[PDB]
């Protein structure tokens, strides 16, 4: 034997996502009889990028509010405010996530509210 | 004694969160969100894989048929961009074995 | 003495809640029979919910309900919920 | 100063707005929730218990559900050219989602 | 000479209606509706079934699954009185082995 | 002459499916609109349907991917297959 030392799937693939818990998940789970070499590289690295996406709005939204450290509020300010992610998690509540800051124009009052005389 | 064992995601979220920016922080809440959105994605995939594996007999769930799934859950821009990384991802592993 | 605190019930869920409530919303102007219907809807949504969740801790023989089985019941009717667990 | 100092009405209730949507700490009081909850509960199967957390999920549940519906009832009541919302709005929105009752 | 081979509901559905209303018939395309119908319920209960077995991680689908799924995704007294059928469905299967 | 082919559903089809719908008066603006409406949902499927049809490395569309999109859209459809 030779005994070559082992590096890490995600080592050759350039990720920080794993790759074996994934192979593991999608045996166990029922979702086919088989699995394939390719398909979990290519569901982490879209997990990684959807990851990173969501991160970097989150710290633009973080540095907008001159807080260093991420905290929910952020994440959903981050999704509201792209349409993309918006209509992908249309249907989701993000806890102590609130909402947007959006008042309907009509009901605010007039701009008429100075010297009238 | 006695003491059983949990996995998350939690660890490589850090990770990423150090590359794209370093100096920041994350709570355990949030951590928390996010693991639980990986979870929700992971099986919206797998599920509408296994469905389309399902109606064309075939046994195999294949790179293909996620790429498939991927341009049908998501929108535009954003199927294309990650599709873009995996294939980039795909081309690397396959190479240096 | 009659308290049986204003119904012993949903009434608990008081006025000035669902104020603040409609107020995250960004309603300006409430009217006065909104309250008790909003409480009727709220006990609906409320019902199938924890009918579900119930259910859940059925299946598992437990006696204590737990936080899975409200996201999962949750789910079911489209209102997925992050941040407990799946 | 004689007379008290007043704000018009309409106002104070904009300055909820921005409040509580600058916010998000949970707007209902735990404990009567959970007594909500607990009879329900026990009106479909007897001496139940409850953890925290799932009270916590409930209620968070919930306030988003109602934020969304009076968000719609907002708008169903803005089309009728009014600024009260009444309860035909509000059962206009969930005939409209189909949840039905 | 190939020929090929598609089952369907179709035969126990006229047995069903004639059990009910023995002078009376159906349309293709209704009985087409029918299948419809029959997949996607027993594809709802089905997943639903393996997705609270996984909730528990048990890895066997009994009867007990079956009927807590129905509790579930049907309302009130249909549900009840279908249980009820299927109860009485396995009392009789165990019993006449 | 042919006109984008959209203005292939035309007025009286418009006012018939209204007509279904319990619409007993229709102001001139509906028209494009519902155009509008009526084009976006098809694009959505369509492209959902191509993409099943893509994954089979077939050339010919067939209901069963129509229905498969549908129902992935939350508009399950019977009367087809499946």
């Amino acid at each position: 034997k030779a005994r070559a030392k082992a590096k890490t799937r995600s080592s050759r693939a350039g990720l920080q996502f794993p790759v074996g818990r994934v192979h593991r998940l999608l045996r166990k789970g029922n979702y086919s009889e088989r699995v394939g070499a390719g398909a979990p590289v290519y569901l982490a690295a879209v997990l990684e990028y959807l990851t990173a996406e969501i991160l970097e709005l989150a710290g633009n939204a973080a540095r907008d509010n001159k807080k260093t450290r991420i905290i929910p509020r952020h994440l959903q300010l981050a999704i509201r405010n792209d349409e993309e992610l918006n209509k992908l998690l249309g249907r989701v509540t993000i806890a102590q996530g609130g909402v947007l800051p959006n008042i309907q124009a009509v009901l605010l009052p007039k701009k008429t509210e100075s010297h009238h005389k | 004694r006695k003491r059983s064992r949990k996995e998350s995601y939690s660890i490589y979220v850090y990770k990423v969160l150090k590359q794209v920016h370093p100096d920041t922080g994350i709570s355990s809440k949030a951590m928390g969100i996010m693991n639980s959105f990986v979870n929700d994605i992971f099986e919206r995939i797998a599920g509408e894989a296994s469905r389309l594996a399902h109606y064309n007999k075939r046994s195999t769930i294949t790179s293909r048929e996620i790429q498939t799934a991927v341009r049908l859950l998501l929108p535009g821009e954003l199927a294309k961009h990650a599709v873009s990384e995996g294939t980039k991802a795909v081309t690397k592993y396959t190479s240096a074995k | 003495r009659h308290r049986k605190v204003l119904r012993d019930n949903i009434q608990g869920i008081t006025k000035p809640a669902i104020r603040r409530l409609a107020r995250r919303g960004g309603v300006k102007r409430i009217s006065g029979l909104i309250y008790e219907e909003t409480r009727g809807v709220l006990k609906v949504f409320l019902e199938n919910v924890i009918r579900d969740a119930v259910t859940y801790t059925e299946h598992a023989k437990r006696k204590t309900v737990t936080a899975m089985d409200v996201v999962y019941a949750l789910k079911r009717q489209g209102r997925t919920l992050y941040g407990f667990g799946g | 100063v004689k007379k008290p100092h007043r704000y018009r009405p309409g106002t104070v209730a904009l300055r909820e707005i921005r409040r509580y949507q600058k916010s998000t700490e949970l707007l209902i009081r735990k404990l009567p929730f959970q007594r909500l909850v607990r009879e329900i509960a026990q009106d479909f199967k007897t001496d139940l218990r409850f953890q925290s957390s799932a009270v916590m999920a409930l209620q968070e549940a919930c306030e988003a559900y109602l934020v969304g519906l009076f968000e719609d009832t907002n708008l169903c009541a803005i089309h009728a050219k009014r600024v009260t919302i009444m309860p035909k709005d509000i059962q206009l929105a969930r005939r409209i989602r189909g949840e039905r009752a």
